[PDB]
């Protein structure tokens, strides 16, 4: 059996790379200091300090287009009428029945 | 929807007189510039294949390729539109021409109309 | 053999269909088949090769057979009412007689077997000339008489043709048969539409023709017809198999690809006259393409096989001959789906 | 300050969606529609679609035949 | 709502033309602009929805699946600078192509005023996913996985578009809004039945229902970073989105329809987080609980009640930055040890605290710890399947429980007891992780300040 | 984990329509090549549906 | 042809349960006499006799699945006194795959092809029911 | 499909030959030359679904 | 360095870019659905003396 026991041409395995061993303050972003550090930058400047911060205060000062307050009055004002004139609050009924027609049974 | 056997049809035109009287579609159309856009993808796998720049190696070959795909487009957008047109056409005539088969239903509000309710429970 | 009498032999079978596609006469068109088939055989048989001759003699056989019958069914046509013109058959008996002579022409199951032999025999030029233009004729006559077809039979035939393309395909090294499966799937689906409606059924010829052009002059210029010689290519030419890859996902019928426009269109078509279970079934059995489809792109371009030693030498050197028309037929195969509403032109 | 610099009233959307959903309706009920005509076309054809051709009369010859019973 | 189609459009040729050691800055810089852009979509209204166009609109529904599609790209870009090193330029470029086309395509699938459209840009999602699996995969299993993945998206969604076409040619109208005010009830007959099995099981596959799961763990397992991140955060959505779309017109046959899903749901939560307490995996351990997660809010689609599909919503978001947190802290642990088996690599809170305290806090959130809006959505779904019937309790308190349990398990295993000795090769964690994790989690606990935001439109 | 998930699950939907498909592909795909044959189905079809349809 | 469908479908699904066994077995044998015509031809075994008896053994099977199918679903329908019902046909379609693992001795084979036999005949039931057209007419 | 380049042109190629009433040389008259002309008089124009009922 | 620092980040002014247009794009869009502006019966509004339209 004069065979190789290799079975193709094939490269090794290559060993894994340390970031830290060529530079530390290596940020693990690049193996480039220069752009590492940028990259580190951009990402904590635009990450951190433009969306999670001026976001979230936008989001905190978004005006009440879901009319939350604007119910919570429209029921108080028609809450002092009703029980100013003494009417039953709210009504059972959603809809006036004189303005709908039932179909006749004669069963 | 056959048309092919519509009355008064010649046969190899690609666009009749008639479709003279519609609107011709606007140089800016997005369904233009999507053709436009399909003759710069094919310069681009053009270049691609010949192995050469993809983005800047001919300038005149992509040119080309661009208003080829935008010149058979606006012909096909006014094909297109003018058999879309033929069709509402005769749909709206048909319609007309037939009433027995095309009764207009009562008009009725939903305070007379009974849906049965079902409770999600 | 000879450039002219090459193009002469092109010219005359491109007549031929001509013939067949202008002629309202049954003898004309009957006639533009021969003469298709006369010049077919020689571009069959360009490349001399024993393989070649058996595919081109197996080929005759069964266009001449399918002739005669064609023939029978225009004299019965005539016996039953003194008429010529390509129109309503005006007889059962002969609308049979037509419909088996043309799906035998056109390779629809259970007369598919011819095709898969055919194409693996010839070369790439020739399949690919023999799965687009060969389909033409005898659709365009088929879409004549429409009216006159026995739903139950061509739909029977249509859905034969898909499940026995899908479960062909599965079974396939070689990159000729896996085109010829994948055509005879395709009729089946082209056929399944004639009924209801033929623009869709020439909506998926221009569409499938367009594919099969792109698909067939990436494997010429990747001058591969297994699946282990394709593997080969990314080391070369990585970009071919990218572009291979994208046509290949068109052609199962993924969106948002072009394949996807007839199968939907389609699909939608049967909806309209409430036929409910045979489109359902359809897109099932297409699933079986889509696999095999998979299974080319996964050897192809989605992992890297193993090279030799000699590609090295093959890294020095560029195509001298090049198809203009490959990059416009890749992008015409990928991307015209916003473009669907164009379909009312009739094509 | 955010609603007055990136946000407009409720008037806007309100009718642009009543304008959306009149087109959508026309839309609907003109498919609809277009989908009885064609399958009355289909099933009567006496419309414009669906019109299989016929053999052409000016091909027949109106002459004497020869023959005076024709 | 082409203020934020356009950019992220304009991404690729952005990232096409960049230099060949540009394309991480400029690509995450312009994605988290585009995140802050799709912020302004919160503002929704208490009336029908934010109606752009014809063909695009919003809700509040989709808004928070929109800004959660359009922070999960940063992130995933983070993720995937590192395994990344190695391999050339133009290869980045498409992995990077990649991933914006697999937004362009959420982006268009979660306004998508049309049906047809929607089906069309969710099934666009499936390539890109796809050729992310099988290309950038380690194992040998991915083209398996693959497979799969493949196959079971479309033996269920090809039947939906069936059932899809047949409506618009009885409807007349395929359009969301025409829908919705034109609903009618479904009589209770067999090609009714059908046509609810056709729009239901589409959806149902990519939860994904219980039984029909299988393709959910080796999808996860054998992708990459960003594909591991982007399927369960949004991909898994997608069902969900459209099940609470679709149901409007299945009514009032989902009373009868819905009992064997729920069922399969309500006994799968526990088969998975069952399977959870056993598993060698940590991926796969992430797998089975994001099962568990969803099968809860299959529950919630199903019962169809407000308090169900707020919770469902909240449920949705929860998961999603949870499970992508979860997944980026498997991953930092594998680039260091670069087996994936969960106990190899032991006792790592002695040698990185910080990362202990980011799994401590991503295993907090999973546990759905009070108040987070993981148990927001927890609550609201349980609540309201007690008021679908009070048995439903027993089988909710014991998923809760097994949830604690392997979430704690998983904490403790691998970051508790001793290190292992002969693993010398755990290095200090570097700035990108802990910022990946920090932007991860302190979205979830801001967002627990504002819980509206993300309770869908039947707040 | 085992019994269910990793057996009969995939026993029942995947493995199934993986072995159905792989055996009607075994069955389609095994023709030798022989055009007796071919034609003789052909014959066995044209007769059978001439016979059928009328 | 459609003789032996209109033989079948004629006879009441309640009543008459020997009728419709005979006429399922004629349905069945048709159906392998054809299956066998198709496998003789496209695969010659041996010789006449073992071809002749191939074709025995696929008449047979096909013959025993449509009696047993028609037999059961007839009686299930009698018995249960509430015809069209799919149930009664998903019985007669579980009988069936029985018969045909027995054939094939093989427990696997059985058991699945009684549970897809079933399905089928339900669905079948489902569709004379409901309208459904499997080969549609042109409307539109 | 059928490309009527006939009709456009006026060529006149095949539509000699199509019916039996159609210009026999010499005149000579088919056998059943008046059924076929009633017939096609008939049919003229009205469209092959109302042509055949 | 102006001409020499723009040949290496021509790339970043794309994206902003493109967010613009998507704005031009969309309030172009809404000039197309004007058939009911000022015609609803919720904001049936008598114009302003200087006013030509209700909303842009
Ligand atoms: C939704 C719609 C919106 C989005 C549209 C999406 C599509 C758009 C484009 C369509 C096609 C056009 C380009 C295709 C030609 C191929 C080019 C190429 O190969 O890339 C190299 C080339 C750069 O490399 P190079 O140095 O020149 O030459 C080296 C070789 O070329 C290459 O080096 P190599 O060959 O040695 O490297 C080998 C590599 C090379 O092989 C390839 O990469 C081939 C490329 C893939 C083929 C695409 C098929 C056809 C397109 C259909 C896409 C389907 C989309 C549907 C969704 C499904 C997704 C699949 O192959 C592999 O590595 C194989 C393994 C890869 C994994 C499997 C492959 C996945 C394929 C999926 C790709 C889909 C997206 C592609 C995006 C464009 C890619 C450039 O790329 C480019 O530069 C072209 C990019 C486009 C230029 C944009 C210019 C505009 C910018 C300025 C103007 C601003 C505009 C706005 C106006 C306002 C401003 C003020
Ligand atoms: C309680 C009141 C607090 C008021 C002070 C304000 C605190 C603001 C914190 C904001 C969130 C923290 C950010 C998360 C990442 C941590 C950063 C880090 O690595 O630390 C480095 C830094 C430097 O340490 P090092 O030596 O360099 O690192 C060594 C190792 O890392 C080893 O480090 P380690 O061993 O020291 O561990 C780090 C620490 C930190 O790591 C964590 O685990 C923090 C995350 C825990 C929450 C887990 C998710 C569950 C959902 C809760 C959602 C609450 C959020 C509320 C809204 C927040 C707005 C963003 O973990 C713990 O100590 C375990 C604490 C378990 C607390 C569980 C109780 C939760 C519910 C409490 C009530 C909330 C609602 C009250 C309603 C009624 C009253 C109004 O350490 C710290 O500064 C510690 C952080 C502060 C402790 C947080 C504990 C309570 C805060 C809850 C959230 C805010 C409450 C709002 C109510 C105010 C009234
Ligand atoms: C997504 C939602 C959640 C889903 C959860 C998962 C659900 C699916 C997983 C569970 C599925 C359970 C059933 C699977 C099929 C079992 C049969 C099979 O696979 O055959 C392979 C296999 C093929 O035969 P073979 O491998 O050549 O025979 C070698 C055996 O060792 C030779 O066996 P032997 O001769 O020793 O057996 C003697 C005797 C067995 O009798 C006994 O010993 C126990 C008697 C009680 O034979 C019989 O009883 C046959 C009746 O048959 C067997 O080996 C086992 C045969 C016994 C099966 C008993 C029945 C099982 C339960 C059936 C009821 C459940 C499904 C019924 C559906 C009907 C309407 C749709
Ligand atoms: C997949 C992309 C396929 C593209 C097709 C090839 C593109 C190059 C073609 C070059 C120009 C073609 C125009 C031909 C000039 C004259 C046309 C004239 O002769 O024909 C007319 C009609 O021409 C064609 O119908 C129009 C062809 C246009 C095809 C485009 C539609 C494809 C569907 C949309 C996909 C997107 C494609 C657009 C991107 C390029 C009249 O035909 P008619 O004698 O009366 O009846 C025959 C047809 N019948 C029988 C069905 C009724
Ligand atoms: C305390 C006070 C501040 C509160 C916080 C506010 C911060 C807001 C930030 C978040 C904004 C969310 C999106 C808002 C814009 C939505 C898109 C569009 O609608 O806004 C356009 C305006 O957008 C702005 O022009 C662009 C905003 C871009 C914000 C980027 C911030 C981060 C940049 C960081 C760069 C740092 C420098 C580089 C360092 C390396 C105008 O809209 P328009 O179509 O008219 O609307 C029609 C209705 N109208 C007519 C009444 C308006
Ligand atoms: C290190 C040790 C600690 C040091 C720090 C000590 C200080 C701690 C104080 C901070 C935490 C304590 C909690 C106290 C909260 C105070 C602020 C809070 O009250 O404001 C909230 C306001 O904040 C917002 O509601 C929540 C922020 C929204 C979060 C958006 C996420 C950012 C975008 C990132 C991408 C999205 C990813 C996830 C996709 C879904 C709620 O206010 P609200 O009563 O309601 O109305 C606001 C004011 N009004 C009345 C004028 C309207
Ligand atoms: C595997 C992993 C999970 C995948 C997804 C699983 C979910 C699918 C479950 C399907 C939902 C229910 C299907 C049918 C429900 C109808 C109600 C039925 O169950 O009850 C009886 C139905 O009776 C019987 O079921 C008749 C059919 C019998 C045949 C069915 C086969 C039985 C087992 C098949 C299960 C296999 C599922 C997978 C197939 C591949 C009531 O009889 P009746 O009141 O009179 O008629 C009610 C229906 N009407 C009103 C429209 C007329
Ligand atoms: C009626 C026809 C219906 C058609 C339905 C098609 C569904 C799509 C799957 C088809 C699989 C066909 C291929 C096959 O099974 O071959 C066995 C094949 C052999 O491996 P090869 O890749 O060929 O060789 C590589 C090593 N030498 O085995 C496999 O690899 C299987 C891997 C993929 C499994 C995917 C399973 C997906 C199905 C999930 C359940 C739903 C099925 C679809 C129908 C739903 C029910 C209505
Ligand atoms: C993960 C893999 C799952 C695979 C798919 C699962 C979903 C299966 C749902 C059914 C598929 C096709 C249904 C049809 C689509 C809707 C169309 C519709 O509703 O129209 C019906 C048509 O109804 C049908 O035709 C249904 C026939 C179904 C045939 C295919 C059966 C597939 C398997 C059946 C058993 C399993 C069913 C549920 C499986 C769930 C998934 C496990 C009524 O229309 P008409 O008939 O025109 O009007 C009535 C008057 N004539």
């Amino acid at each position: 059996p004069p065979e190789p026991t290799i079975r193709l041409q094939e490269d090794p395995d290559p060993e894994d790379e340390n970031l830290y061993e060529k530079n530390p303050d290596s940020h693990g972003y690049d193996k480039d200091p220069i752009v590492d550090l940028w990259n580190m930058r951009v990402v904590f400047f635009f990450g951190f300090s433009i969306v999670l911060v001026l976001g979230s205060t936008f989001v905190a000062y978004l005006p009440d287009y879901r009319m939350q307050e604007w119910a919570r009055r429209e029921a108080e004002r028609l809450v002092k009428y009703r029980e100013a004139n003494g009417l039953p609050l709210m009504e059972s009924n959603c809809f006036d029945p004189n303005k709908i027609q039932l179909p006749e049974d004669e069963d | 929807t056959m048309m092919s056997g519509r009355p008064g049809r010649v046969p190899l035109q690609f666009l009749p007189n008639e479709a003279r009287s519609l609107p011709p579609p606007k140089l800016t159309d997005p369904r233009l510039v999507y053709m436009g856009f399909l003759g710069y993808c094919s310069g681009l796998i053009d270049n691609a294949i010949r192995r050469r720049p993809v983005v800047s190696a001919g300038l005149h070959r992509q040119l080309l390729y661009v208003t080829s795909f935008v010149f058979f487009g606006y012909y096909l957008l006014k094909r297109q539109d003018y058999m879309y047109a033929l069709r509402d056409h005769d749909m709206f005539a048909y319609v007309k021409s037939h009433p027995e088969d095309f009764p207009e239903k009562d008009k009725k509000t939903y305070g007379e109309i009974l849906e049965e309710f079902h409770p999600v429970r | 053999m000879n450039p002219i009498i090459y193009t002469t032999l092109i010219m005359t079978v491109m007549s031929g269909t001509m013939l067949v596609m202008i002629s309202s006469h049954w003898l004309l068109i009957w006639i533009g088949f021969e003469m298709n088939l006369l010049a077919m055989i020689p571009v069959l048989m360009k490349n001399f090769n024993p393989r070649a001759t058996e595919a081109a003699t197996k080929y005759f056989l069964t266009q001449a057979t399918a002739s005669m019958m064609l023939m029978m069914a225009i004299i019965i046509n005539l016996l039953y009412s003194g008429q010529w013109t390509i129109t309503k058959m005006f007889n059962p008996v002969a609308m049979t007689m037509m419909t088996m002579a043309l799906a035998m022409k056109l390779g629809l199951s259970p007369f598919h077997f011819w095709v898969p032999e055919v194409t693996q025999g010839i070369s790439l030029q020739a399949g690919l000339l023999l799965l687009t233009w060969q389909k033409l004729a005898p659709l365009s006559v088929l879409c004549q008489i429409s009216q006159s077809i026995n739903p139950n039979l061509m739909l029977t035939m249509a859905m034969l043709s898909i499940l026995i393309g899908g479960w062909g395909g599965l079974n396939q090294t070689q990159l000729r048969k896996i085109m010829a499966y994948s055509s005879i799937a395709h009729m089946g689906w082209m056929t399944a539409v004639l009924p209801y409606n033929t623009t869709m059924t020439i909506l998926n010829l221009l569409i499938y023709i367009t594919m099969t052009l792109a698909m067939f002059m990436l494997l010429i210029h990747s001058s591969a017809t297994t699946t282990l010689s394709l593997s080969h290519t990314w080391n070369k030419m990585p970009v071919i198999t990218s572009l291979m890859m994208v046509t290949l996902l068109s052609m199962g019928g993924l969106p948002p690809l072009s394949g996807f426009m007839p199968k939907w269109m389609i699909i939608q078509e049967m909806t309209k006259n409430e036929s409910i279970i045979m489109p359902t079934l359809m897109a099932m059995t297409a699933l079986l393409n889509l696999y095999f489809y998979m299974r080319l792109a996964y050897s192809s371009s989605l992992t890297m096989f193993p090279s030799t030693n000699n590609m090295k030498m093959k890294w020095q050197f560029e195509h001298t001959k090049q198809m203009k028309l490959l990059p416009t037929m890749i992008v015409l195969s990928t991307l015209v789906l916003p473009m669907t509403p164009a379909l009312s032109s009739l094509n | 300050w955010i609603a007055r610099t990136f946000y407009d009233g409720p008037e806007k959307n309100y009718e642009k969606t009543m304008a959306i959903l009149q087109i959508e309706a026309e839309k609907a009920e003109l498919r609809l529609k277009e989908l009885e005509v064609r399958r009355l076309m289909r099933a009567r054809g006496d419309g414009p679609w669906y019109q299989y051709p016929t053999i052409d009369k000016a091909l027949i010859d109106h002459s004497p035949k020869t023959t005076p019973d024709n | 709502m082409l203020k934020i189609i356009i950019p992220t459009t304009m991404l690729l040729p952005m990232t096409w033309m960049s230099k060949h050691n540009m394309i991480w800055i400029n690509a995450t810089v312009h994605s988290l602009l585009i995140s802050l852009i799709s912020l302004s979509l919160l503002n929704q209204l208490g009336e029908n929805s934010l109606n752009f166009s014809l063909t695009f609109f919003s809700d509040s529904l989709s808004a928070p699946l929109l800004v959660l599609t359009t922070w999960l790209l940063p992130l995933m870009l983070m993720a995937s600078q590192s395994h990344l090193s190695k391999e050339t330029t133009t290869r980045k470029k498409l992995y990077i192509t990649m991933l914006i086309l697999l937004q362009l395509f959420l982006i268009m699938t979660f306004t998508a005023t049309e049906l047809i459209l929607f089906y069309i840009l969710f099934e666009a999602t499936l390539v890109p996913t796809l050729i992310i699996i099988t290309r950038w995969g380690n194992q040998t299993e991915r083209l398996n996985a693959g497979l799969y993945f493949l196959f079971y998206t479309l033996a269920g969604s090809l039947p939906l578009l069936v059932a899809l076409v047949y409506i618009q040619n009885t409807t007349g109208s395929l359009n969301f809004l025409i829908i919705h005010y034109w609903s009618h009830p479904l009589s209770n007959s067999w090609s009714n039945i059908f046509m609810w099995l056709a729009c239901i099981m589409a959806f149902m596959v990519k939860m994904p229902l219980y039984g029909l799961h299988l393709w959910l763990p080796k999808a996860h397992v054998e992708a990459p970073i960003a594909g591991s991140m982007v399927l369960a955060a949004v991909l898994l959505k997608l069902g969900g989105y459209g099940m609470m779309r679709i149901t409007t017109i299945l009514n009032p046959l989902t009373n009868y329809m819905a009992y064997p899903f729920l069922m399969l749901s309500m006994w799968g939560m526990i088969m998975t987080s069952s399977i959870c307490l056993r598993q060698t995996d940590l991926k796969s351990l992430i797998a089975y609980s994001s099962v568990s997660h969803m099968a809860l809010v299959i529950v919630a689609i199903m019962i169809q009640t407000p308090w169900s599909f707020m919770g469902a919503t909240a449920l949705m978001i929860a998961h999603g930055l949870t499970s992508s947190m979860l997944f980026c802290l498997a991953n930092t642990n594998y680039e260091r040890v670069h087996s994936r088996t969960m106990i190899l690599a032991r006792g790592l809170q002695t040698l990185l605290p910080l990362m202990a305290t980011w799994w401590l806090v991503a295993s907090l959130t999973n546990l759905a710890l009070p108040p987070s809006i993981n148990l927001i959505g927890e609550l609201f779904i349980i609540t309201a399947s007690f008021s679908w019937s009070n048995i439903t309790i027993i089988l909710m308190g014991m998923n809760m429980m097994i949830t604690a349990l392997y979430s704690l398990y998983m904490l403790i295993t691998t970051q508790r007891g001793k290190y292992t000795h002969h693993i010398n090769n755990i290095k200090p964690s570097f700035t990108r992780e802990n910022a990946l994790m920090a932007l991860h989690i302190l979205p979830l606990l801001l967002l627990t300040l504002n819980p509206k935001m993300i309770l869908g439109p039947l707040y | 984990s085992s019994l269910l998930d990793l057996i009969w699950l995939e026993t029942i939907l995947p493995k199934t329509t993986s072995f159905i498909q792989m055996k009607m592909s075994i069955m389609v795909s095994n023709q030798k090549g022989l055009i007796k044959l071919y034609f003789l189905s052909f014959l066995i079809t044209i007769m059978i549906s001439m016979t059928l349809f009328n | 042809a459609k003789t032996l469908l209109h033989k079948y479908s004629d006879i009441p699904e309640g009543t008459e349960c020997h009728r419709k066994a005979y006429a399922s077995t004629s349905i069945g044998g048709a159906t392998g006499l054809i299956v066998s015509a198709y496998s003789i031809a496209l695969k010659p075994p041996a010789s006449f006799l073992e071809g002749v008896a191939r074709t025995g053994r696929y008449t047979f099977t096909s013959a025993a699945i449509g009696a047993i199918f028609g037999l059961t679903s007839c009686i299930s329908a009698q018995v249960r006194e509430k015809p069209d019902d799919p149930l009664n046909y998903f019985i007669g379609g579980c009988a069936g795959g029985l018969t045909l693992g027995a054939r094939t001795r093989s427990y696997g084979i059985g058991a699945a092809a009684c549970a897809y036999m079933g399905l089928t005949a339900a669905l079948v039931k489902m569709g004379q029911l409901e309208g459904w057209q499997v080969f549609a007419e042109p409307k539109v | 499909p059928f490309f009527d380049v006939q009709k456009r042109l006026g060529l006149d190629l095949d539509r000699w030959m199509t019916i039996q009433s159609a210009e026999q040389p010499h005149k000579i008259p088919g056998r059943c030359h008046a059924f076929e002309k009633e017939w096609i008089e008939c049919a003229h124009g009205i469209g092959g679904i109302r042509a055949e009922k | 360095n102006v001409l020499q620092i723009v040949r290496d980040h021509w790339v970043h002014i794309l994206v902003p870019v493109g967010f613009v247009f998507g704005c031009y794009l969309d309030r172009r869009s809404d000039e197309k659905l004007t058939a009911f502006r000022n015609k609803s019966l919720l904001f049936k509004r008598e114009l302003r003396p200087n006013e030509e339209v209700t909303w842009k």
